[PDB]
This record gives C-alpha cells, sequence and structure tokens, in this order.
C-alpha cells in the first residue's frame, strides 16, 4: 500500500564460479 | 585421482589436461570451478 | 511487512572480493 | 676559464633537480608504460 526505494538490494550471485580480487 | 601428474580429467562434465595439485584457495560452499582475469579453469572442486 | 520487487535485464559490474565475496556491485 | 666555479655549481643544481623531478612525477614516462600497457591488452584480448 505504500511506496520505497531500493537502495542497493537485490544483487545475487549470478552463477558458481569462483574469482579472486577481479 | 592422481596428483602431479599430467593426465586428463572429466570432472562432473568439465573437461581438460593439466596437472592437478593442492590448492590453497578457500571456495564459499556453493562454487564448483575457479576462474581468473583471462577465464580460464584455473581451480576446480572434487566431486566426491 | 515486506517488500516487493520486479526484475529487468541489466548490465552491472560486480566485484570480487580475494575470497571470492561479491562486494559493492555498481549498476551501468 | 672564469666562472668555471658557478657552472659547476649550476650543474649540480641542476641534476639534483633532474632526480628530484624524476621521484616526484609519476607521469613523466608516459610512454613506455603505454607500450607496455598495450602489449597487455593485446595479448588479453587475443585469449579472452
Ligand atoms: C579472507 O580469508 C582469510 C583467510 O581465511 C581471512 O583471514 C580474511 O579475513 C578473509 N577476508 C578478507 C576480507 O580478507
Amino acid at each position: 500500500q505504500s511506496y520505497t526505494n531500493s537502495f542497493t538490494r537485490g544483487v545475487y550471485y549470478p552463477d558458481k564460479v569462483f574469482r579472486s580480487s577481479v | 585421482l592422481v596428483k602431479n601428474k599430467c593426465v586428463n580429467f572429466n570432472f562432473n562434465g568439465l573437461t581438460g589436461t593439466g596437472v592437478l595439485t593442492k590448492s590453497n584457495k578457500k571456495f564459499l560452499p556453493f562454487q564448483q570451478f575457479g576462474r581468473d582475469i583471462v577465464d580460464t579453469t584455473d581451480a576446480v572442486r572434487d566431486p566426491q | 511487512d515486506y517488500y516487493v520487487g520486479y526484475l529487468q535485464p541489466r548490465t552491472f559490474l560486480l566485484k570480487y572480493n580475494e575470497n571470492g565475496t561479491i562486494t559493492d556491485a555498481v549498476d551501468c | 676559464y672564469e666562472n668555471q666555479k658557478l657552472i659547476a655549481n649550476q650543474f649540480n643544481s641542476a641534476i639534483g633537480k633532474i632526480q628530484d623531478s624524476l621521484f616526484s612525477t609519476p607521469s613523466a614516462l608516459g610512454k613506455l608504460q603505454d607500450v607496455v600497457n598495450h602489449n597487455a591488452q593485446a595479448l588479453n584480448t587475443l585469449v579472452k
């Protein structure tokens, strides 16, 4: 019934690949 | 599984040739593969 | 007491930590 | 033959100023770094 803004939420891991400092 | 030998591998459908040694990298308990800036498989976890 | 949002096809730049943990993603 | 000492002092000061200028400014050696970066970028694109 109300409205807000998503500051930075909603980021998930795209796949199952490990990456280090990239 | 053999180590320190140039041996073809078929880890869970991932196929290639190389030398398989011990890794000190830390994996989150959902990641299977491992890449780098060049985007090549650098480290893989044992399916077993 | 909950929020609902819809996903759209975007392009994102993600920064992985040495221990491969996503920190501070930036939109495009 | 008349201003030998003055000229020597001027040269000595100039060489020190050159050393300080090279030490301080990091963008002086732009060309060599650009060549290295271009080669690295070409190799990275080729492998990618
Ligand atoms: C990464 O892993 C190492 C080793 O477990 C740990 O010491 C460190 O705190 C972890 N996190 C960061 C951000 O370095």
